[PDB]
């Protein structure tokens, strides 16, 4: 097995509500993170979690700090509950639902102005929870989920109600942890982000086919890239917009291609940078006179 | 209480390896 | 003082080459595989390396085997340079990139049908390289640079010189390490691929939205949607082609506007399936005379 | 159709202590393809989802 | 004078010699 910790992480930000966006108790759960290690995409805990079958968290301790000023008051409770189909979003009475929180082992009840950590309280047996995204039952791959309980109304200054909903805080996870039997554990969690969306030139001869370098991404990333365009009439004046971009290093080509007989808008370019995070490709156009603008996304891998 | 019993319900099958030349 | 290992690692595949494809003695490398822990992008030792900064192979024994018949035959010579900048690629003689070959220590020759191994040599030093993408000396990042050279004219069984490149084998690595210093490594170091392109449904009635639902990706893993429709004749009938696709669980809304006095072909759709590998979004055409069809890609990271 | 599963019903519970699998051929070396042959403990990861 | 150093700058490479069946 292998042990690896102590670490920190990153779980979310926390925004307790108002007064009437507090209707039903079943409203007061403000947070319902699981604390598996494979929920938290982006984070080290969760990028460690895909390349191993098991895991069991030795000393996990979830951590808050407060992003908010001290003449705002609100008591919270946290908990982590070790069932993770125990679920309290179907309590009637808003008193229950905090006496269910503050029975739980290892809670803590903070006024939301200040700093405090909650334990996870391991079992008495030696379960490895799984690893990896979830399957069909619930309890193999989770070890807790992650409850914040709102258990009063938002204050002012001067004891009169907030009546906005108020990001005030975020979660750290401390955690400890082993694993076992190394998978590269498929489905990976990797989500895919537009970096940013950037259009390309304008050039003048037609028929000839131009650099354009874009500058400012990340260095020897791989990216892909997806025409678009918005807004544009392609008929102002003689001739058919025919556009086509290939890399000078990349693989693919992007067609725009606005004939009304038969119109064309695919491609794509899978592309990477150099060490400044900039890279060229090959823009032609058949009728640079007419001047429609033309974008293209730039789709990146985030974490 | 919890016992051990050896089961002996089984069969071996032991494995021989050889290989033929060319010639 | 996170060390990890051993374990198992494929590199790559190794492709030898034709009498034909070789001009130069530059053109024997068969590949040119550098040693750094970040640079084998998908296995299980590059996603580890992404989450410490500084590392050192302990013990790093690269593992080839066959995949090829005992009746063909051609030979390599195979090591690890220690140092990542001597270049053997500015050679001018055919058998003196050889020599370079067998004179480094650890080296190996082999004929190409069976498995042999070459170790990494350890330093005298106690020093730790750098995990991450190579930014700008590569004696700080790589510890060694893997070569196969080809030192004979691939032959078949009926003695007659192989016409085509043939991958001949694969490289597996049994690597033994230690880490420092957890963090994150702000380049990512996954590849983004258009997973696969599946067109929109044509709906019935005009103005209201039916649900298209999708199957056969990958269960609960997020996804990246963007339009590509080619060669559709959308002034063959009277009426605008105007699509509007929502998620009805992620963010973003795609618009095909046909319309050749504003066109608009652009947006994006941040989804995830369910546990099944399905997911479903709103398709709604303003006029559903118009039976053109029009595709989206759907984007992927797979690594 | 192994006798282990006709006996594996007269019991509740079971655990592999030792379980190896020994591929052999029934080829000549002449033929040549590379496998890759391993035991995955987790029976819901399923590879056969994966685009690459 | 004359002197035989047994200079030390050099490594060994060992020869090892296998063969396979045809099956
Ligand atoms: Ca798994
Ligand atoms: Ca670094
Ligand atoms: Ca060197
Ligand atoms: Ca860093
Ligand atoms: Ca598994």
């Amino acid at each position: 097995i292998s042990r690896l910790g102590p670490d920190s992480d990153f779980l979310t930000s926390v925004v307790a509500k108002a007064s009437t966006s507090i209707v039903t108790p079943a409203d007061r759960i403000l947070v319902k993170q699981p604390l598996s290690a494979s929920s938290f995409p982006g984070t080290r805990i969760t990028g460690l979690s895909s390349y191993w079958e098991r895991y069991k968290w030795l000393s996990a301790v979830a951590r808050y700090v407060p992003a908010v000023p001290n003449t705002v008051a609100c008591q919270f409770v946290m908990y982590i509950d070790t069932d993770p189909l125990d679920d309290p979003s179907n309590i009637s009475d808003d008193n229950q639902i905090v006496r269910q929180a503050v029975s739980q082992a290892g809670s803590n009840q903070f006024n939301f102005n200040t700093s405090k950590t909650v334990p996870l309280i391991v079992r008495a047996d030696n379960q490895y929870y799984y690893t990896g995204v979830d399957k069909q039952n619930l309890r193999f791959s989770l070890q807790g989920i992650l409850y914040i309980i709102q258990v009063t109304d938002l204050i002012n200054f001067n004891g009169e109600l907030i009546t906005q909903d108020l990001t005030c805080g975020s979660l750290f996870l401390d955690w400890l942890v082993n694993f076992s039997i190394p998978q590269i554990n498929p489905t990976s969690l990797t989500d895919v982000r537009v970096d940013k969306a950037v259009n390309f030139i304008k050039p003048e001869v037609s028929g000839v086919a131009e650099i354009q370098t874009v500058t400012g991404l990340s260095p020897s990333t791989s990216y892909l890239l997806t025409p678009a365009f918005l807004e544009q009439n392609f008929q102002s004046e003689a001739g058919i917009y025919i556009l086509s971009a290939t890399p000078v290093e990349g693989e693919g080509t992007i067609s725009i291609n606005m004939d009304p007989t038969v119109t064309t808008v695919s491609g794509f370019i899978k592309v990477k940078t150099d060490t400044f995070g900039t890279f060229d490709l090959s823009v032609v156009l058949t009728t640079a006179s007419k001047k429609q603008t033309t974008g293209f996304n730039i789709i990146a891998a985030t974490s | 209480r919890r016992r051990v019993v050896i089961n002996q319900s089984n069969q071996s099958m032991p494995v021989t390896s050889n290989g033929a030349p060319l010639q």
